């Protein structure tokens, strides 16, 4: 019973942003 | 303007007609709900925009085209690729030195979009030599010399250079960027702190070598501070960074504990946000996975009752994480520590989750109970614990599992039945 890595992240920062 | 009118204008040798068309294109790409990015690509305009980036003489069209290309590069991979194929990356990197701050900014942004696409274009942006000139912009004496819009863009683009795996960012690039990220993590702008926290989030999401790099800079204290910020955009990444570090070595985990992370965790484990609870409980589980002295610090900061109540009251995704936390504790803990877990009333809420429809989790709980029973055996109190389990309605749920499809479940539940159902050195 050792260390477990993370799931995927639910709330992600933007990968790409457009300037509007 | 029509896309035809834009082309006719861009193709003009008249430098003012080119600017007007690029304005019109910047508008189509920015103000529209459904921008005609594909039309603009097909019209063959990307290369012309990219060379307008090089027009030092007319800094207006440098800016306007940098905007246009930003928004094209902000689309799908096909659309980003179109911009990279059009030679945009080294042209943007050249603009970083522009004496016009707002054009440098737009190039920082544009490069950020490209790097965000994945590991490939990230590594490519670095290959074209984006790091030195990007860090050079934040090499000022006082950070507050920079406008906060310009600074947020830089921090964001930097985070995108730290992002993704398979492969991870080049080590040389990470070594170089980290000193700047340390300095950024002490800025007082929320958005910058969130962006910086995201960067460090990605860097800690890998093997222990990468975690070691982050830990050596001495940022763990400052992350633990940001763990208890009001602004949820800061907590989310900061918690993920801390969670990632405790996936490392026992010594790496200890830096987190030594930095007083456990003081803030009650509010994380009972946060209004589901997502923070889960992540906090996941972080807890990885600490209860550690040395027995580390389990004792979890006990000392009064966190066991918080885990017991998360195991009762939280949504299932979070409850699973608590199951892990509790079982790791029983796996690594001393008899004394397990007694204390029992005294915090673990038995019932844990066993309640045996009616869960998750074969993995069931086996983990039965292991926990097996571990607790072994602690009981060493005290000669298997009878007492049996009777406590019956009183928590836990025996009904163990023998319920002897009609389960799974064979590991069937035989693990049987062995418990056969074996056990036929100071802090007592369970009273």
């Amino acid at each position: 019973f050792g260390k477990r890595p993370a799931e995927d992240m639910e709330e992600e920062q933007a990968f790409k942003r457009s300037r509007n | 303007w029509s896309v035809d009118d834009i082309v006719k204008g861009i193709n003009s040798s008249n430098v003012e007609n080119q600017l007007q068309a690029t304005q019109a294109a910047r508008k189509l790409l920015s103000r529209e709900k459904q921008p005609p990015i594909d039309n603009i690509i097909r019209a063959g305009l990307i290369p012309k925009f990219v060379s307008f980036l090089g027009r030092t003489d007319c800094s207006p069209i440098q800016f306007e085209s940098a905007w246009a290309l930003t928004n094209i590069a902000s689309g799908t991979s096909e659309q980003t690729k179109a911009v990279v194929d059009g030679g945009a990356i080294p042209a943007f990197i050249s603009l970083l030195a522009s004496p016009h701050a707002h054009i440098s900014e737009q190039a920082v942004w544009a490069l950020g979009n490209i790097a965000g696409d994945g590991s490939v274009f990230r590594d490519l942006v670095i290959k074209y030599g984006a790091v030195d000139p990007l860090l050079a912009l934040l090499a000022v004496p006082d950070m507050s010399s920079l406008a906060c819009g310009y600074l947020r863009n830089l921090t964001w683009t930097l985070s995108n250079l730290c992002r993704n795996k398979n492969p991870a960012p080049p080590i040389d690039a990470v070594e170089q960027i980290l000193p700047t990220l340390v300095r950024l993590l002490h800025h007082d702008d929320p958005e910058v702190l969130a962006d910086t926290c995201w960067a460090i989030s990605y860097l800690t999401d890998g093997p222990n070598e990468r975690i070691g790099m982050v830990v050596k800079t001495g940022v763990v204290p400052q992350l633990v501070k940001l763990l208890g910020a009001s602004e949820l955009p800061i907590v989310t990444p900061a918690l993920r960074a801390i969670g990632n570090i405790v996936t490392g070595t026992d010594e790496q985990t200890q830096v987190v504990i030594d930095a007083g992370a456990l003081a803030v965790f009650p509010s994380l484990l009972t946060n209004p946000k589901t997502n923070i609870q889960k992540e906090a409980t996941w972080t807890m589980s990885n600490i209860t996975a550690g040395r027995q002295d580390q389990i004792q610090q979890v006990v000392n900061h009064g966190l066991v009752p918080f885990l017991v109540s998360v195991l009762s009251k939280a949504d299932f995704k979070t409850q699973k994480e608590a199951v892990w936390a509790v079982t790791n504790y029983t796996s690594g803990g001393t008899v004394e520590q397990i007694v204390y877990l029992v005294h915090c009333g673990i038995i019932e809420p844990l066993m309640n989750l045996l009616t869960a429809k998750d074969t993995k989790i069931i086996l983990v709980i039965l292991d926990a109970i097996s571990n607790i029973f072994q602690a009981a055996e060493k005290l000669g109190e298997t009878e007492k614990l049996s009777i406590m389990i019956e009183e928590c309605g836990g025996l009904d749920k163990i023998e319920a599992l002897q009609n389960h499809e799974n064979e590991s479940v069937y035989k693990a539940s049987l062995s418990l039945i056969e074996k056990y159902f036929s100071e802090g050195y007592t369970f009273q």
